[PDB]
């Protein structure tokens, strides 16, 4: 349906939600709504290092259902498109996780 | 008295098969003494995705389209070919110690205690549709092949 939002305060929580391996990048987006894999969404994005909010017109690629077997949050992972305006925002977040990148940490999806 | 229950139900709410269709695979599905994600399975009354979404809510499976996945980071050598036929599974991707299994059965469980055993890795499931597996495990071979022999 409408806007999804997703504000990360902190790399840990952008640890979290990032997919490395995604095509292009991807990001897990905390929802209860339910969506199909490969629904068109639009997600405002908002990352620790300030304040803007970054337009992502991703795809679904991924969810996890209410309810989920362990401690799995419900939502959707999203898929950043593969131009510029997608890469932007995965170039932005694989240099916020700087040093993050090798972590063994479990993360919300993969 | 007749509700329409899991897997059916869930089909019913997605749109993807319909009232009396799944009312008649509860049924039948009964009568024949065959599990009903099986039963939805063998009968080809949806297709694999829409069985797969209807798995994921009902069971509380984590649910990906691998053909967004980057084939470059598939941890499909970690599994025996031996494995991989014996069960349908199509291992995904290692963080630490964690070996994520896309299965498109729900409930296969001793697939996961075989990868285990096989990897001495942490085995996580991710339910992946059975066409999705079958196709984009050859399409990972390949590309892993192509690194050498």
């Amino acid at each position: 349906q409408g806007i999804l939002s997703l504000a990360l305060k902190d790399k840990p929580a952008l640890y979290s939600a990032y997919m490395p391996f995604v095509k292009g990048g991807g990001i897990f987006v905390p929802t209860p709504k339910r969506y199909m894999l490969g629904d068109e969404v639009f997600l405002l994005l908002t990352l620790p290092d300030s304040s803007e909010r970054l337009p992502v017109a991703g795809k679904v690629i991924w969810t996890t259902p209410a309810g989920a077997q362990g401690n799995r949050a419900a939502g959707i992972g999203v898929q950043f498109p593969d131009g510029p305006e997608g890469e932007a925002v995965r170039n932005k977040i694989e240099t916020l996780l700087a040093g993050l990148t090798t972590s063994d940490k479990p993360t919300h999806t993969m | 008295s007749h509700m329409i229950t899991g897997i059916a139900r869930r089909l019913v709410q997605d749109g993807a098969v319909e009232e009396a269709v799944a009312r008649s695979a509860m049924d039948q599905a009964s009568a024949a003494k065959v599990p009903l994600p099986q039963w939805f399975a063998e009968k080809k009354l949806v297709t694999a995705s829409q069985l797969a979404a209807a798995n994921a809510v009902e069971f509380g499976m984590s649910l990906l389209d691998v053909s967004a996945f980057d084939a470059s980071q598939n941890a499909v050598k970690l599994v025996s070919e031996e494995l991989l036929q014996k069960h349908q599974v199509l291992p995904l991707f290692k963080r630490g110690n964690r070996l994520f299994v896309g299965v498109s059965n729900p409930t296969q469980t001793r697939a996961l205690d075989d990868i285990k055993f096989h990897t001495n890795l942490v085995v996580e499931p991710i339910l992946v549709d059975e066409d999705q597996i079958r196709r984009t495990l050859e399409q990972w071979q390949a590309s892993n092949a192509a690194l050498g022999s």
